[PDB]
């Protein structure tokens, strides 16, 4: 079966402890940091150090592939990647279009679904 | 010269499928996380998600080893689809600025980045290094526009499609998930580029074309074949089932077809029946069903089925396909507008309603004829110029905007 892959977007302060913890390699890491996806499949809790924050999953307006490669001249596909699980520092950690991101990863592709994308004309 | 991976080169599922219903093909590159029904992520709660550091390095040195040990030089790592994984390797993302670009690649499928560079004039020094991809030295533009001297442009470049791409920094905030059964991994990811618009090297098919559908039956011809090579019986068996399964919009007779030259028949009291190969019938060899269809060509029927699920969606029917516009962006007409200006049978309106980013930062393949004409072609190379270099300036671009608020 073809390997699912996703973006994770932190508030900055809980990216940073994160982030060093990737880098250190430490294996306790699986304790630092664990996802929680609720039955309906858009919310859920990510956990920094056992600290809960309200998660969202969206859909990202371009196509993004990860390409692994060895010596840096050729690369392969990896996966296709179309959605982020957005943490914020607020927000229901149990919640009773507004899961719809409208910009790209990247700077230029800010507001690329209204301003950067041709729309389809019906009939 | 690329070389895909050995799934992909051996069109295996499910990296190469072999149907889509309307859902899939609307959703066609862009997979949404679905529920696993068994295995540890399908239960509820908290899930750890792994380092991958430890993971990485090792891979890496077993690869080096393999590679020494046969005893130096260049060697071929992806056999296997768990060489495929985003697991190990040194990673890139690539975002396309094209919402549905007229060709893609599938997983396992290889690409290779060029670094396009014209020389500054008289002692030129040399490119600028890049982190990734290989240096090329051109006189002659790859693009529709020129390069200035002295400009270093990068670029994705395969049998489908070359795209120029722009380095960028991953945010901050962001890291790469890997999601399985089995449990979440993680990893930095730094370098990302932005895809610009593709030009075309492909040609796809139009719907019901001769070409679409002698590429269906080659494709239904190979997953037979490969049926018969998987079979552990002695003779070689298959079931109809399995094959009307990976087919289902292909009728039972049409798929008797494509068996009545290889295998027989067999009828037992049962509703399940058996195809035997025929005893003089020789089996193609693995070398000889990969040059019966290639990855490309799976890459140019998928994107003209997606396209036509998208038309049907947005009330064009089978009849539209004297042209209306929105039939006008359809890969099979802007491939073949493309290919045709690069072969020097027309030129490109450039400017028109099939421009991807519908902002004016994209390029109209349109085809316009040859047809005071030396002013005629210094007008066309001249927009082309211009869009080229707005696009390259927009994409590479560091600038922070600034939300749309409407």
């Amino acid at each position: 079966e073809l390997e699912s892959q996703f973006i994770l977007r932190l508030p900055p302060e809980y990216a940073s402890t994160v982030r060093r913890a990737v880098q250190s390699g430490h294996v306790n890491l699986k304790d630092r940091l664990t996802i929680e996806l609720h039955p309906d499949g858009r919310h859920g809790i990510v956990r920094v150090d056992r600290v809960p924050l309200a998660s969202k999953l969206v859909d990202l307006p371009c196509v993004m592939e990860s390409l692994k490669t060895i010596d840096k001249k050729t690369f392969y596909k990896t996966a296709d990647i179309c959605q982020m699980l957005v943490s914020t520092v607020d927000g229901d950690l149990y919640p009773p279009k507004k899961f719809i991101w409208n910009h790209g990863i990247t700077l230029p592709l800010k507001n690329v679904r209204k301003r950067r994308f041709r729309k389809t004309a019906k009939k | 010269i690329i070389q895909h991976s050995i799934p992909a080169v051996e069109l295996r599922q499910p990296f190469f499928p072999t149907h889509m219903g309307p859902i899939k093909l609307r959703q066609f590159h862009r997979p949404p996380l679905k529920k696993y029904s068994f295995g540890a992520l399908s239960q509820p709660g908290p899930h750890s998600v792994q380092p991958l550091l430890k993971h990485i390095k090792k891979k890496a040195k077993m690869r080096e080893q393999e590679r020494q040990a046969s005893g130096g030089g260049e060697m071929f790592f992806m056999r296997t689809p768990q060489d495929l994984t985003g697991k190990d390797g040194d990673l890139i993302l690539a975002e396309y600025s094209e919402e549905n670009g007229p060709l893609m690649m599938q997983v396992g499928m290889a690409t290779k980045i060029k670094n396009y560079y014209k020389r500054k004039p008289g002692k030129d020094p040399g490119a600028p290094d890049c982190k990734y991809g290989e240096t090329v030295y051109c006189h002659t533009s790859p693009f529709l526009g020129s390069l200035h001297p002295g400009q270093l442009l990068q670029a994705f470049e395969n049998n489908l499609f070359r795209a120029p791409i722009y380095l960028h920094k991953m945010p901050e905030t962001d890291f790469l998930i890997i999601r399985t059964r089995q449990g979440y991994y993680i990893r930095e990811l730094v370098d990302i580029f932005v895809v610009g618009q593709q030009c075309p090297l492909f040609e796809v098919p139009g719907p019901n074309s001769k070409r679409a559908n002698t590429h269906i039956r080659d494709f239904l011809q190979v997953f037979i074949y490969r049926l018969f090579w998987k079979s552990k019986d002695r003779p070689r068996r298959i079931r109809m089932e399995d094959i009307k399964k990976a087919f289902p919009s292909h009728s039972e007779s049409s798929i008797r077809k494509r068996l009545k030259l290889c295998a027989d028949f067999k009828r037992t009291g049962m509703d399940s029946n058996w195809w035997v190969l025929k005893s003089d019938f020789r089996l193609p060899t693995e070398e000889e069903i990969r040059a019966m269809v290639s990855p490309e060509q799976c890459c140019a029927y998928y994107s003209m089925i997606a396209a036509e699920q998208r038309l049907k969606d947005a009330g064009y029917g089978e009849k539209s396909f004297k042209i209306d516009d929105e039939v006008r962006t359809a890969p099979w007409n802007t491939t073949r507008a493309f290919i045709a200006a690069m072969k020097g049978k027309c030129l490109l309106e450039v400017t028109g309603v099939a421009d991807p980013t519908g902002c004016g930062e994209g390029f109209s393949y349109v085809k316009i004829p040859n047809k005071s004409v030396a002013e005629h072609q210094e007008r066309y190379k001249e927009e082309c110029q211009r869009i080229f270099d707005l696009q390259n300036k927009v994409l590479s671009s560091t600038e922070v905007l600034s939300t749309d608020t409407d």
